[PDB]
């Protein structure tokens, strides 16, 4: 009989997986702060990874990689990226990003963040931009304006080339995000799960104002909101993969698997693979696990670009289930026993 | 030459202090009835040796050490041990009733009646001193004497000897080797005490000298024996430097410019490698790479904790055996691209690196295969705070129900003791979290 | 070091006799006091329970209490008589009655001034005393009235020593009469405030074990008091052998007591034995020391929680496997166990057996499910009290009901206190 | 990679490799403090002496 901990009340995935461990008959279910756990389902901020791996005679696993957050907050993953020789400035797949500090705080990149803004300007180049942090977005061909707009806001910013030219699903003329879920084991083994979702706007993109921020701005939240077309073509505004398959089949004569997917599958390992030696639990005296959301963009030359990854992601209610259980069967049964959902991704080429 | 005075204090303290000096006189070819061949300087001398040994018109060769426990079991083994030659009736120093694992017990009552006992004969070991550098204490955090009684005797030490530094050897403690159920209040509130009389201070955590002889060492259950010989290798490879001819770490006073640069974050932690099984049939020897790479394995750590989620504030490599400059430079090369090695942007990011040719050399019958060579590692990293983190973690469960308080009171301590050293701790882990993390 | 051994009353004194008789032929010592055995362990720590007499023979640091004379020839009569010192039976001659007052106030107090006197010989020729323990009960007069009296002197000649009991709860399952309830209520008060570890020994629960399990269809005193011994070597075993724990209660009492008036101790043995031969596994053993059936306190630990625990493994075995088997019962029920104090289970080994065992256990719990014990004595208790059944008793020694309304006032603290616990 | 302070001798070598540049109470007080504790020893005693002879 395995023992667990939770300390997310306001996951819904974890909660899922909270229920089926029961159902096993084999999980019981400690109370927050007893120590004598197998698993941890830890919370978000905080999480005392300093006191797992100390329990004599209990093997100890946590649903967190600790040091993931430099993924997965915005500020962090532009630094990483820069930084990583194996990502580089010379990245293919990520949009241009500066990293800006409010000026009450005063590193920071913002006078050689406009030197690309003015190379741009005078260079007649497509020139509009997005200011994000880790609600609250500006998108401008306006350097100066947002530089204006983050410092009267009081936590550090991101900078990003905006995505002028996107792919856009006719009917409709309209703009989308995808999010794929994988799931890292105790082993570092890299697990796409099969099933991803489009997050669809269902307001015609239009390119001539931004200040409106709803055919712009995929969100979930956003698009139940605001715009007037929530549920008009899909399902909760959100496309899945059968789909959008055949749409690119009939509409565009490709797959997903060819067009979209090779890449998102090289930037997720990439990613993982670049910062495996920093939170990797290989010979650590506790084991991590952890399931990260990840958000592309495709142009409408086919080509994905990543803009953020998420550590705590949700899942899409019709997949819930399943996913569910498949982080039980290869993170955690992989470790407590009791036709696979995932793609795992390796490669190894040799040069 | 300037003298050592080594001061072991409670059980731990001693039966390790005894460790430390077998190995010692192994390695200077001291015999155990004091008589040092090599030493062609009969009755007299100012080699390094002589930092750690003093010598007598007939040629024994007397440990710089006293020996305070305040129960007579454990030291009475050695003045009956096969060292019992080796020291001088004076350095050995019993009570007849013990601390009971009670701060209170060993800090207030007990305390109070030997501690001028054990000052003054600190004080003829002193005063046969031309040079006194200062004191290295060995003790464990749970004990209610190696707290208790340590914290009152730093206190006094530092004020008959204020110019001096002093050093701890500090065992903490773990459940998987023989704990009383209040020592994480013991170690917070010697911890507290000893804060500020503390120069330097090696912490080692039972719980990763267990694993380590568990698992390297293929003993199912570790006893006090097979403990103490490994602590031993790992001390006597940190104090090399004061008994050996050399320029990194002569002088005590070193270890804190090297090793600390923060005064209050003044617990480096100690890498060890390689631990090998003297039972293994076929060992295939580690090379400098092999072993300057184990360095960084937690696995091997004194303290089990991850320094790539903290920063280092200093590093220093001691090496025995066949080592060179330039292959520790191609280690380090090679080691800085695969791994997360980040220090504080106040300082730099390099290697104080010893190199001392002679391999460690192990206790006839220990459970240590002999090596070519060997490292120890010294590095003060904001990681080991995991470790006050999880004792000041356990504190606050007891502590919030008062559960055992009472026993504190008993022997004349204030509950408010208590909440000082508690807050302390509360600071402490605060710096650490200063010095070592930038904000999410 | 060494520790002086009180056997007060009828019950104080047959188990007393027994477990002096256990311990002698553990320790090799013969009827006469001489040594016998094969191993220098049997010697090493001799001297916590035995004083060297002249010749080398070995005499036990025990007083003999008694109001009448009755029991006391019975065990210079016994097996082990021969071995105590003869000026360390102190006896009076006119009995107390089943009467806590005569024990406490008139018959015993003529007598605790000479009690103390062979105390304090005793004492007086320790290389350094650590305390006292006494073996009594609490339902008669003498064990209960003049033992709790006995432990106030000491206390107040040795208040720095650590004062321990074997004490034996009344049960009407095995009852003489019917003022047990208020001799144990008054009991219980003394044994609160100037005891530091209380070992509750139900005549309860070793009856239902001699019926239940041992299948003993007519229990003796004799049957109950083969059990309280077994229990009694083994709670004492690391007072009397060698090993990595020394010998001394002070730390144990440090250990096992939160807080100082929670200091009852549930005890417990493993495999439990009527007077075979299959080898038991060190998982039987473990499971088995913790079930409720092998309790000497008819309380059920899954009514309560474990505050903290001691348990003392016996023979040769896997201590790889005693650590496995201790940290599953842990690990597997760590809801019985509070979480407010880690690491709340100690365990300790001693290679020497007990006699006609290769391997025992023996627990040490300090349980909140103890109050199921005062409750249950003090439902007894206010039964006759709320009508003064029985007073006169007592009142014709002196004593008023203030002093029955304050005791009962006291063990119901003593269980609120302990409730306190079970839900914090 | 800067190898610096090189020292030989025949014990050793020691040395310095650079990866990259930066970016108490008196003794009355104490035996005050020990007394103090000890005065609230005797106290507790007394108070339990007191209510013994009570
Ligand atoms: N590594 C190691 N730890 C020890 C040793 N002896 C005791 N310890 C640990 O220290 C703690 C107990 O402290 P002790 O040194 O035995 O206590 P003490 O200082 O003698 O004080 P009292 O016995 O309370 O008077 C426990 O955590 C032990 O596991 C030893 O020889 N080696
Ligand atoms: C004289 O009798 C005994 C003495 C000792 C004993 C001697 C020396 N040191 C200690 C330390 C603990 C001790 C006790 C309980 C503990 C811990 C840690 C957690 N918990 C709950 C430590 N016990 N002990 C031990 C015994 O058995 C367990 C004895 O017999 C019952
Ligand atoms: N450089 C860029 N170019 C084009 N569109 C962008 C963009 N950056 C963000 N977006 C759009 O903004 C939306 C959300 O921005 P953001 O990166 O902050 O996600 P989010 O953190 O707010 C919610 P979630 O965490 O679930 O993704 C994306 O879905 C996308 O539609
Ligand atoms: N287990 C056990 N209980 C006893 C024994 N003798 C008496 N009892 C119980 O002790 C209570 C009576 O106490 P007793 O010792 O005879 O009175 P005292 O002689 O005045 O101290 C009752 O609970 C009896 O059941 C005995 O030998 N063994
Ligand atoms: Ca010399
Ligand atoms: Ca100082
Ligand atoms: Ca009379
Ligand atoms: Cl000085
Ligand atoms: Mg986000
Ligand atoms: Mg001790
Ligand atoms: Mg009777
Ligand atoms: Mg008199």
């Amino acid at each position: 009989m395995y023992t667990f901990v939770v300390r997310d009340e306001n996951s819904s995935v974890y909660a899922e997986v909270s229920r089926l461990l029961l159902a096993t008959g084999q999980w019981k279910r400690l109370r927050k702060d007893n120590p004598r756990f197998n698993l941890m389902l830890g919370e978000r901020n905080r999480l005392p990874f300093g006191r797992l791996g100390h329990e004599p005679g209990l093997v100890q696993l946590v649903n967190y990689y600790r040091g993931a957050d430099k993924l997965c907050r915005k500020a962090s993953l532009v630094k990483l990226i820069k930084t990583s020789p194996e990502l580089s400035e010379s990245c293919t797949w990520f949009p241009e990003s500066y990293v800006i500090y409010p000026t009450n705080l005063k590193t920071d990149e913002r006078e050689v963040f406009l030197a690309a803004y003015n190379r741009r300007r005078e260079g007649r180049e497509g020139n509009v931009w997005i200011a994000k942090s880790s609600e609250g977005i500006l998108i401008s061909s306006e350097a100066s304006e947002l530089l204006d707009f983050i410092d009267e806001q009081g936590q550090v910013h991101v900078i990003q080339k905006y995505l002028e030219k996107p792919l856009l699903l006719e009917p409709g003329h309209r703009k989308f995000d995808i999010r794929s879920w994988v799931l890292v084991d105790h082993l570092y083994n890299i697990y796409l799960y099969r099933e991803g979702v489009l997050r669809t706007s269902s307001e015609p993109y239009n390119s001539a104002n931004f200040q409106d921020k709803t055919c712009h701005l995929t969100n979930h939240c956003i698009q139940k909101e605001y715009s007037k077309n929530y549920g008009r073509y899909e399902e909760g505004n959100e496309m899945f993969f059968e789909e959008f398959n055949q749409y690119l089949m009939d509409a565009l004569n490709t797959t997903l698997e060819n067009s979209i997917l090779l890449q998102i599958k090289h930037i997720i390992r990439s990613c993982l693979m670049c910062i495996e030696p920093a939170i990797s639990t290989k010979h650590l005296h506790y084991q991590s696990f952890q399931l990260f959301g990840f958000d592309f963009m495709v142009d409408e030359e086919l080509k994905v670009w990543l803009i953020e990854v998420n550590g705590a992601p949700a899942c899409a209610q019709k997949l819930y289930a399943e996913l569910c259980q498949g982080i039980v069967d290869v993170a955690i049964s992989s470790v407590f026993p009791l036709t696979s959902i995932f793609i795992k991704l390796h490669h190894h080429h040799h040069h | 030459m300037r003298e050592c005075i080594s001061i072991h204090v409670g059980q731990a303290g001693v039966q390790i202090g005894n460790a430390c000096w077998e190995l010692y006189c192994l390695e200077h070819g001291i015999q155990p009835d004091g008589q040092m061949p090599s030493d062609k300087t009969i009755g007299g001398g100012d080699d390094s040796f002589n930092t750690f040994f003093s010598e007598t018109g007939a040629g024994k060769h007397v440990p710089r050490a006293v020996f305070v426990d305040l129960e007579p079991t454990v030291i009475d083994e050695v003045r009956t041990g096969t060292y019992r030659q080796l020291f001088h009736p004076e350095q050995l120093i019993t009570g007849k009733e013990d601390a009971a694992n009670n701060y209170a017990r060993g800090h207030y009552t007990i305390g109070k009646e030997i501690i001028d006992l054990v000052l003054d004969r600190i004080r003829k070991l002193a005063d046969q001193c031309t040079g006194l550098q200062g004191f290295l204490v060995f003790h464990s955090f749970g004990g209610g004497t190696g707290s208790g009684f340590t914290s009152l005797l730093m206190e006094r030490l530092s004020v008959d000897y204020g110019k001096k530094s002093k050093l701890e050897f500090s065992i903490y403690p773990a459940p998987q080797v023989s704990t009383a159920v209040v020592e994480p209040y013991n170690s917070i509130l010697t911890t507290h005490t000893t804060l500020e009389h503390s120069d330097c201070a090696f912490m080692v955590d039972n719980e990763a000298i267990y694993d380590i002889c568990r698992r390297n060492l293929d003993i199912e259950r570790p006893t006090y024996t097979n403990l103490n010989r490994l602590i031993s290798q790992i001390v006597s490879s940190i104090t090399a430097s004061l008994r050996f001819d050399g320029a990194l770490n002569v002088d005590l006073t070193e270890f804190q410019t090297n090793l600390v640069p923060y005064p209050r974050i003044h617990f480096p932690l100690a890498t060890y490698a390689p631990v090998i099984s003297a039972e293994k049939a076929y060992h295939e020897q580690l090379s400098v790479a092999e072993i300057t790479n184990a360095c960084f394995e937690p696995a091997n750590q004194m303290v089990k904790c991850d320094p790539r989620h903290g920063k280092y504030m200093a590093c220093c490599l001691l090496y025995r055996g066949d080592v060179v400059p330039k292959d520790v430079n191609a280690a380090i090369a090679t080691i800085k691209t695969k791994r997360s090695i980040q220090f504080v942007d106040w300082c730099p990011t390099g290697f104080k690196v010893g190199i001392n040719y002679q391999p460690p050399t192990v206790v006839p019958g220990g459970d240590l295969a002999k090596v070519q060579r060997a490292v120890c590692m010294l590095s003060n990293t904001t990681a080991i705070a995991e470790a006050w983190a999880r004792l000041d973690h356990k504190f606050d469960l007891m502590y919030a129900k008062r559960a055992f308080v009472h026993w504190y009171v008993g022997e004349g301590m204030e509950e408010g003791e208590f909440s000082e050293a508690r807050e302390d701790m509360a600071a402490l882990e605060k710096d650490y979290e200063e010095v070592g993390v930038d904000s999410v | 070091r060494e520790i002086v051994h009180i056997q007060a009353g009828q019950c104080g004194n047959q188990i007393g006799a027994k477990f002096w008789e256990v311990i002698s032929d553990e320790h090799g010592i013969d009827p006469t006091g001489s040594y016998h055995g094969d191993s220098d362990l049997q010697l090493e720590r001799i001297n916590v329970y035995y004083n060297e007499a002249t010749g080398n023979k070995y005499v036990p640091r025990a007083i003999l209490v008694d109001l009448e004379p009755g029991t006391m020839d019975s065990v210079r009569s016994g097996p082990f008589g021969q071995i105590f010192r003869p000026d360390n039976f102190v006896f009076g001659q006119s009995g107390a009655g089943n009467n806590w007052a005569k024990g406490h106030y008139t018959e015993g107090a003529e007598l605790v001034d000479s009690v103390l006197d062979v105390v304090r010989k005793e004492s007086e020729s320790c290389d350094c005393l650590q305390g006292f323990q006494l073996t009594h009960s609490l339902g008669g007069g003498t064990g209960s009235g003049m033992g709790t009296l006995l432990i106030s002197k000491i206390r107040e000649e040795y208040p720095d020593r650590i004062m321990n009991t074997f004490s034996v709860m009344p049960s009407p399952k095995v009852s003489d009469t019917v003022v047990e309830p208020y001799n144990a209520t008054l009991s219980v008060h003394q044994l609160v405030e100037n005891t530091d570890e209380t070992y509750c020994i139900d005549n309860e629960a070793l009856y239902d074990i001699c019926f239940r399990t041992l299948k003993l269809t007519t229990p003796t005193y004799g049957d109950l008091n083969h059990l309280v011994s077994a229990t009694m070597s083994g709670v004492t075993t690391c007072l009397r052998f060698p090993g990595q724990l020394n010998a001394d209660l002070r730390k144990l009492a440090v250990n096992m007591v939160p807080f100082p008036r929670l200091h009852f101790f549930m005890p417990g043995f493993a495999p439990l034995t009527s007077r075979q031969y299959r080898a038991l596994t060190v998982p039987e053993l473990t499971q088995q020391m913790f079930d409720s059936k092998n309790m000497m306190a008819a309380c059920d630990p899954r009514h309560g929680r474990y505050l903290t625990v001691a348990a003392i493994f016996r023979g040769r075995m896997s201590m790889k496997e005693v650590d496995e088997q201790m940290l599953n019962v842990q690990n597997k029920n760590s809801s019985y166990f509070v979480e407010w104090i880690p690491n709340n289970v100690k365990t300790a080994v001693c290679d020497i057996p007990p006699r006609g065992l290769k391997m025992s256990a023996t627990f040490i719990g300090n349980s909140t499910a103890i109050q199921e014990l005062f409750k249950r004595i003090s439902e007894q208790f206010t039964a006759m009290f709320r009508r003064k059944a029985f007073l006169h008793w007592y009142t014709g020694e002196g004593m008023d009901e203030m002093e029955f309304t304050e005791a009962e006032s006291n063990m119901n603290d003593l269980v609120s206190e302990y409730q306190q616990y079970q839900d914090a | 990679m800067e190898v610096i302070e090189l020292n030989k001798c025949t014990s050793g070598q020691s040395f310095e490799v650079i990866l990259k540049p930066p970016s108490d109470p008196s003794l009355e007080e104490i035996q005050k403090k020990l007394e103090a504790a000890e005065e609230r020893r005797k106290y507790q005693e007394a108070e339990l002496l007191k209510h013994l002879a009570e």
